[PDB]
């Protein structure tokens, strides 16, 4: 997982490109192209 | 200070339970939907699955063509046979399959006769006794109308009418009647006399609840669009258990609303939500009961139950008085107005009361509908509103069509129905029309309205739906304590 | 096993054969742990899916209050192109009564677009973790798509101060909730409360 | 010629109905709402921009020669080809100054080229947008036909014509298009007639006092003016009913002798 | 000799299938069957409890049942046996759901509605708006009322089988739509079939509405279209918020629910007075398109035989034995066409003969090929009946034999030529050849349409001419008699299975009934009927939640 990758949300399958990683409250968060934070454990890499 | 995120509370009245007229049961409005109420479904099922066959031509064929002698013992044997064959048992043709008896526990073949000597030596298991079920005067009237004739009532299983349509019932009864005839009298399985039996039981001596509607309407027989108002009046059995004319007319109004306005119009000719609050307005609270009792009191105070002959003046007087009283009651009590929030509900209730009053004054059903239409066009001027637009189509042409004699417009209100050209589309009219037709005869204390055979047939105690007190049964169904037939749980897996 | 005393509402129910609760009313369970929020006192919400959750929590040993919203039916006025049919809202006193509880359990319906915006308006004024009990399968991300704080899917620009802490699907309005759903709700409450 | 009456009756309600039906009767104006404010509440077009068209102007399009069709002078909105829009009102049963059938009859008696539809809790008139705005401001909103409390310009969700009024005497609204400003005592429209919020609320005046409502209403009520107190209207209604019945039975001069 | 029906005959009959003699009157009557004993016990309990002593089921009157051995019934291509009573349409929930799923289906095209919304109404239409409309209609179709708590609604658990689905021949729109309520042609059909169906459909969008089964149970079949139209209109005016007038709304209503509506059946005239969506209005091509075995099987005989089984179960059992006659019914005749592999064996022989002689589709339809193929298949079938006495005992009625042999002949002719009318001509030749062979045919009035058929097969007169795909139960010759219509549907399907066609008459019906959300899976009708006969079929329309438990 890194900026510019392609990820999909496992629960719904929304496709987007990772914009930035913005840790908060000692917890990793992933920002996609839809300006929505996600969780790395609920995201996985696709090619 | 204006906060747009406070919201607006809505529907306070609809949260409160709906009482049922002449009962003491409170039910939710969601439980009065015809899909959620098993009692309304069973009402329609019992009406749909009933066919009356006159077993007199068949006896004459057996006597004069086949040389077979018909005696009460032979009729008892035939009844025993048909009670086994009609649900789907096998009588001839070795190697048949049979329907599960658990799915046809509501299937009965009953016999009634106006001949007392023949009714005496008949098995009381299969006999609909007119003497026992009706008071003396009503029993005598029904026997005089029926005559020395024997009739068979076939109630095919409800599952049959639920899988198939309503046109299945007459054919089902005819096939089973023919089979029972050829196996009870030891005849050849197929000859000319068999065709005579089949023709008699298929159309010559058969009585259908509803006529077919071919063409544009496109429906088979025994559908709610084919049931005339007099037939539905004769289905309701309050006339033989109560002497209050208003109560009889109002039970017929409740049954007519629940059948026509709910089932026929909100499902057969519409869909989705349907028209539940349009129909329950006539049988939930005593509003219609109070208006009808006021109409009867006024009529008995100035005219009498049959003290006047139907003229225009009495129609104007009674309909105007009852309409003014009903609208004044709506004005005086905001609870009544918020109960009947829609204009159509109010218009139908006031016009039904006015028509019932005119019928109780004159004993004529066409005068009753004339009073109903006067009430509608007087309501319109009183409140400057009638109902949803599209409601007063028949109410505008009504006055002209009520006493008309032209081919497309003339019919006695007992002979009218949902297939009457004006009445064919709009809700909020038909159940009240049936009630007015019944009130035309409750004024005279008549035993029946249009068909004595239907009255005797639905006086049967083995029907699943109790037609003596339709509102009580509707309330029972709304409270999930009404047992309905047509369910198939013996052939289904455990859930 | 400890005594549980409820402050019954001060107003009566809906008529004779109707419901026992009244719209826009609150019944404090003394010790404030969980508040169950019902959209209306009607048969679609009260005693069929809501008092069942109430007695499940009260059986688990956790005191419960039940609040019936004054205007719980419909969609908020802030929904796209406004609301239709009815307007959903939360009163300041209702918000204060909710906010003194450790956790909130709220029962929602079928349509997803209605539930998301109703939850957003609800959490605009509620600052405690809440559990959404609905019928439809709704994912714990569509709320974040319109700005709602969510435990698993946070939004970049949060428009609410409340956190949707759990979503439970399969509870139908007006129908008895099976023991499995009650057990799931109780487990979520226990693990997200203490 | 023929000098028209307009309605039977001697009560104040019958007189008010006659006044609404009379095109030569100048309705008393009780407020002043600017044309742009009316357009904003109507919610169909943005004020200041040109009207959208449905067809070219009648001069551009070519029609066959029609002597009878060309006898009628068209509306200006028709001439320019403007689209047809609507304005809808809900009237309270508690002494609202105008009522659905009264509204429809007055519209078809006073305005040209209008489409009026009547429901129990609704009344809508459709016309070309420019003329619709003109007579909505001039007649429908500024005059006694409109009371900001008991009547409301509202499409979409209409409900409350038969419910009781709220604490300020305002008709029930499920969307709350108009709210009562207690500081100034005026009714302000916070949403347009379909329900989308307005950027700036528009002042539509203050609710008409209840005595004036009793004096100018067109509804019959047991508490204000009963139909029993107006036997002349009942007699005319009964005459219409009997004439309809006799004509539908046998339409001859002999059967109408029993009229 | 190896025959496909041999194994069933071994299982059904204790003696050798070629053995010409047996013994009777030693089975105890109706006691030999578990179904009859269960019926007797039930009847006793019901009589005593619910009927208050009025008798219901009396095996002691009428024929003494069970003088012979009551045989069990296999189901073709399925390894499960059932009694004949389990295959009665009233005792089988699978057959009831088969009719329910067809009855409650209406297909409505949504392209005129979109065009009217975009141009006349001035509302943008996007895949997001289509998804919103689909959500609205899925909530509102069963019983829902959108954002109106004060409105009465149907109990949700009462209509768990109600769905609203969408499909389209536009690929980009298809992949832009939500997969929750989409019928994906690409992933449901093979590549060539999907391409053919997309080309036939075009770039248009269609919605399928499955009205809940209970609605059709309480009401008739003509209720389905009205229910669908009303809910579609409500959902369209609720999803898209529109500021146009009411007349434009009327134009939109016509465009949305009165323009591109496809019904399963038409209304019937005369003494068959019935509304639409009744089994007597379903054309043979429509029923062939309803069955989805062309999706999962490349065997033409199997594709035709699944349509034969479905058509038998519908036309012969439900339509004819209940809608038109009633009583015990015509289960016998229909089970004869799908119980043992008798028709399977005959049809496989017909296909083999055609492939060896003329090729799979190697000849143009001429009279000579019709005559020789039909004669050969009929002779083979009749000698098969002759030399296997157990087979003749299994198909004891003449009608059931005639229909099976003639169906084999018609399927063979349709294989050879690819023309359905040639296949029906072969059917009629087979019927008269059967009559001359065995000096027998069906019942008294079985061959009304078989003597009139040869002349009406290729006729061009107004009331006599129609392609077999466009014929149905309302065709004047086929109106009354049992044992034909299901086989006619099978022959119509076989006309296209020979060409490898993706559909027979209507692509939209095929795609609509490819839907995985249906209760009855039309990919394997015989397997589902077998499941229903074992009381393991979950049917819909049960009012369990509105009835007392006691
Ligand atoms: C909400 C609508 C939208 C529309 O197209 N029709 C509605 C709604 C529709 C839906 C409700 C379900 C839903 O999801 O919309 C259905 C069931 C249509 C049908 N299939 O018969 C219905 N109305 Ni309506 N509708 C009713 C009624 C009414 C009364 C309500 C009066 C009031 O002022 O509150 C008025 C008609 C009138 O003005 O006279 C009315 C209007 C309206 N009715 C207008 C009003 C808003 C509009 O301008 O768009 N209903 C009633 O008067 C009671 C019976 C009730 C019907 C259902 C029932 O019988 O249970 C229902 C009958
Ligand atoms: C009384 C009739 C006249 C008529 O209109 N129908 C009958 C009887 C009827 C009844 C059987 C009633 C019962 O179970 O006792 C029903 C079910 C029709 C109904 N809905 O009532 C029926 N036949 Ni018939 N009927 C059948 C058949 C047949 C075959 C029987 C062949 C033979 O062995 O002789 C013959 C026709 C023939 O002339 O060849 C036949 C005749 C006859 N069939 C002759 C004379 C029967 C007799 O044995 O006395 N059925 C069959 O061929 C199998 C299918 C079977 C149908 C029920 C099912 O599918 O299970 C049944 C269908
Ligand atoms: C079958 C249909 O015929 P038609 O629509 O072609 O006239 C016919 N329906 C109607 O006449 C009209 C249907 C509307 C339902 C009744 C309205 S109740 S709520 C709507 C109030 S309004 O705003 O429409 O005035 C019927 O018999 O149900
Ligand atoms: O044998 S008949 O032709 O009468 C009917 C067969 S079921």
């Amino acid at each position: 997982i890194e900026i510019g990758s392609y990820v999909r949300y496992i629960n719904t399958g929304t496709h987007g490109t990772v914009k930035a990683i913005e840790p908060k409250n000692d917890e990793e968060w992933v920002l996609l192209e839809n300006d929505i934070y996600y969780r790395p454990e609920l995201l996985e890499l696709v090619e | 200070l204006y906060n747009p995120d406070i919201g607006v509370p809505l529907g306070q009245r609809k949260l409160m339970p709906y009482k049922l007229s002449n009962t003491d049961d409170y039910c939710e409005g969601d439980d009065l939907h015809f899909l959620n109420n098993a009692a309304i479904q069973q009402l329609w099922d019992d009406i749909r699955r009933t066919v009356i066959v006159g077993m007199d031509t068949a006896h004459s064929v057996l006597e004069k063509r086949l040389g077979v002698e018909v005696t009460p013992e032979t009729i008892n044997e035939y009844m025993h046979t048909i009670n086994h064959s009609l649900p789907g048992g096998a009588v001839v043709q070795e190697h048949m399959v049979e329907v599960h008896p658990s799915l046809a526990w509501d299937c009965y073949a009953r016999i009634f006769t106006g001949d007392d000597e023949l009714a005496d030596e008949l098995d009381s298991r299969f006999l609909i006794d007119i003497n026992k079920l009706f008071p003396e005067e009503q029993a005598e009237t029904l026997k005089a109308a029926i005559g020395k004739k024997t009739y068979q009532v076939s109630r095919v299983p409800s599952l049959v009418g639920r899988v198939c349509d309503g046109g299945t019932i007459s054919r089902w009864s005819a096939m089973q009647i023919g089979m029972s005839f050829i196996t009870a009298y030891k005849l050849c399985a197929g000859e000319a006399a068999t065709a005579d039996f089949s023709y008699a039981s298929k159309h010559a001596d058969v009585i259908q609840m509803g006529n077919a509607l071919p063409g544009r309407r496109a429906r088979g027989p025994n559908e709610p669009g084919g049931i005339r108002f007099g037939i539905l009046s004769d289905v309701v059995q309050t006339t033989r258990v109560s002497e209050d004319p208003v109560e009889q007319s109002l039970e017929v109004v409740a049954t007519g609303a629940a059948l026509y306005d709910q089932i026929w119009l909100g499902a057969y000719m519409s869909g989705g939500i349907g028209f539940t609050q349009y129909a329950t307005a006539s049988y939930t609270d005593d509003i219609l009961d109070d208006f009808s009792y006021y109409a009867l009191d006024y009529v008995e105070k100035k005219y009498g139950r049959m003290g006047t002959k139907a003229t225009m003046d009495v129609v104007e007087d009674v309909a105007g008085e009852v309409t003014l009283y009903a609208l004044e009651q709506y004005d005086d009590y905001p609870a009544l107005l918020e109960d009947h929030f829609g204009g159509s509900q109010r218009a139908a209730v006031a016009a039904a009361a006015s028509g019932i009053g005119v019928c109780m004054a004159t004993g004529n059903s066409n005068a009753g509908v004339n009073g109903w239409y006067l009430s509608q066009i007087l309501h319109k001027e009183y409140h400057s509103r009638l109902g949803f637009y599209g409601y007063d189509l028949q109410d505008q042409c009504g006055a002209s069509n009520s006493l008309a004699i032209r081919n497309d417009e003339a019919a006695p209100l007992e002979l009218r129905g949902p297939n009457y050209p004006n009445y064919a589309m709009n809700v909020g009219h038909q159940g009240e029309y049936a009630g007015i037709a019944q009130a035309a005869h409750s004024a005279r204390g008549d035993a029946f309205a249009l068909n004595p055979l239907v009255k005797v047939a639905f006086a049967d105690p083995m029907l699943v739906f109790d037609f003596s007190k339709p509102r009580k049964e509707i309330a029972r169904g709304a409270l999930r304590e009404f047992e309905a037939a047509g369910e198939r749980d013996v052939i289904l897996p455990a859930k | 096993r400890k005594e549980q005393i409820v402050d019954c509402r001060a107003v009566m129910g809906l008529g004779e054969g109707g419901g026992l609760a009244q719209r826009g009313t609150f019944a404090e369970g003394l010790r404030n742990d969980v508040v169950v929020v019902a959209m209306s006192p009607g048969r679609r919400h009260i005693t069929k899916p809501v008092c069942e959750i109430t007695y499940g929590i009260r059986e688990a040993g956790i005191q419960t209050s039940v609040l019936v919203l004054d205007a719980g039916g419909g969609i908020p006025s802030d929904a796209p192109q406004g609301s239709l049919g009815s307007t959903f809202g939360l009163k300041p006193e209702e918000a204060k009564q909710v906010n003194r509880h450790k956790l909130c359990v709220i029962h929602f319906g079928n349509v997803k677009s209605h539930i998301i915006y109703k939850a957003r308006l609800f959490l605009k004024y509620v600052d405690i973790p809440t559990i959404i009990v609905c019928q439809t399968p709704v994912d714990m991300e569509d709320f974040a798509a319109i700005g709602i704080k969510t435990k698993n899917v946070m939004p970049l620009e949060s428009k609410t101060e409340g956190k949707i802490v759990e979503i439970i699907t399969g509870v139908i309005r007006g129908e008895s909730a099976p023991q499995k759903k009650i057990d799931e709700i109780i487990e979520s409450i226990k693990k997200h409360l203490g | 010629a023929y000098t028209p009456q307009f309605y039977p009756g001697a009560t104040k309600v019958a007189e008010n109905r006659r006044n609404h039906l009379n095109p030569n009767y100048e309705l008393e104006k009780l407020r002043e709402i600017p044309d742009e404010d009316v357009v904003k509440i109507m919610g169909h077009r943005q004020p200041g921009e040109d009207y959208k068209t449905v067809h070219p102007p009648l001069e551009e399009m070519d029609f066959v020669e029609d002597y009878a069709r060309d006898l009628v002078e068209p509306l200006n909105g028709a001439k320019e080809g403007h689209r047809v829009r609507y304005i809808q009102f809900a009237d309270s049963m508690y002494f609202a100054p105008a009522q659905p059938y009264d509204r429809s009859r007055s519209y078809m008696s006073r305005l040209r080229g209008v489409d009026a539809g009547t429901l129990s809790g609704r009344q809508v008139v459709e016309c070309r947008e420019s003329d619709l705005e003109e007579f909505s401001k001039n007649i429908l909103m500024d005059t006694e036909l409109f009371d900001p409390a008991t009547s409301g310009m509202r499409g979409a969700t209409v409900h409350g014509h038969s419910l009781r009024l709220d604490e300020n005497g305002m008709m029930f609204d499920a969307l709350q298009r108009c709210v009562f400003d207690e500081k100034t005592g005026h009714v302000m429209y916070v949403k347009d007639q379909v329900g989308k919020p307005l950027d700036a609320p528009v002042d539509v005046g203050e609710p008409i006092p209840e005595a004036k409502l009793r004096e100018i209403t067109t509804i019959y009520r047991n508490d204000g003016v009963a139909m029993r107190a107006d036997p002349d209207v009942i007699e005319v209604v009964k005459r219409i009913h009997r004439a309809r019945t006799l004509g539908g039975y046998i339409p001859t001069n002999e059967t109408f002798k029993g009229l």
